[PDB]
């Protein structure tokens, strides 16, 4: 919503932000190289796509389109100090035992509907192989469904039989009390 | 005799207007059908199309 208003676009309201975010779920990708992808939508003008407002008046967009999902790995586009999610995902991995690091450089698993840009695990995987050694098979995991993958484990999880004795019965919630929740389960 | 003569030949005139009008309108609702068509064919075929070179993107 901020980058557009550069090519004459003002979103503002709510309905607009709404309006923006399926902008962000249309036109969006996480471009390999962000430099030379830079450099080529200076250069000749086939990054260009358009969207159509729901009260007509198209809108064309440029490298605005990888320029927003560009941010989850340089957030200091939008003022935070943080590291990108492949630098967190590489310190994470860093912060665990010598022993396991090596099925889990080969494991990493995306999830969540943020993770659905065009491009995303081959970014992902060309940054964490630059930073892990270069022995090690760094593999990305990106199924096709991962948008619904918490809710689709939920209903696994739910579903098995012993499972059936991890729920908190209403009689031990009047037991307890709320706090029953985080101290047992 | 001119009043009558002006009245029923205008007014036949005026039906062959109504009917043109008709045909008009058809002609309009043909087209309609082509348009609406062919624009859901070129949506589909464009989708398609950047689906494919945005495919050929990463696999190069
Ligand atoms: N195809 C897509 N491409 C890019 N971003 C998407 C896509 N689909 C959803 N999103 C983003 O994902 C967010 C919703 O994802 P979701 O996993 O449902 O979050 P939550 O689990 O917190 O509800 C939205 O803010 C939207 O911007």
């Amino acid at each position: 919503m901020k980058i557009l208003t550069e090519r004459g676009y003002s979103f503002v309201t709510t309905a607009e932000r709404e309006i923006v975010r399926d902008i962000k779920e249309k036109l969006c990708y996480v471009a390999l190289d962000f430099e030379n992808e830079m450099a080529t939508a200076a250069s000749s003008s086939s990054l260009e796509k358009s969207y159509e407002l729901p009260d007509g008046q198209v809108i064309t967009i440029g490298n605005e389109r990888f320029r927003c999902p560009e941010t989850l790995f340089q957030p200091s586009f939008i003022g935070m100090e943080s590291a990108g999610i492949h630098e967190t995902t590489y310190n994470s991995i860093m912060k665990c035992d010598i022993d396991i690091r090596k099925d889990l450089y080969a494991n990493n698993v995306l999830s969540g509907g943020t993770t659905m840009y065009p491009g995303i695990a081959d970014r992902m995987q060309k940054e964490i192989t630059a930073l892990a050694p270069s022995t090690m098979k760094i593999k990305i995991i990106a199924p096709p469904e991962r948008k619904y993958s918490v809710w689709i484990g939920g209903s696994i999880l739910a579903s098995l039989s012993t499972f059936q004795q991890m729920w908190i019965s209403k009689q031990e919630y009047d037991e307890a009390g709320p706090s029953i929740v985080h101290r047992k389960c | 005799q001119l009043v009558e003569e002006e009245l029923d030949r205008a007014q036949e005139r005026l039906a062959t207007a109504l009917q043109k009008l008709e045909e008009a309108e058809k002609a309009a609702d043909e087209s309609e059908r082509g348009m609406k068509v062919i624009e859901s064919r070129a949506q589909k075929d464009e989708e398609k199309m950047e689906i494919q070179e945005i495919q050929l993107k990463e696999a190069k």
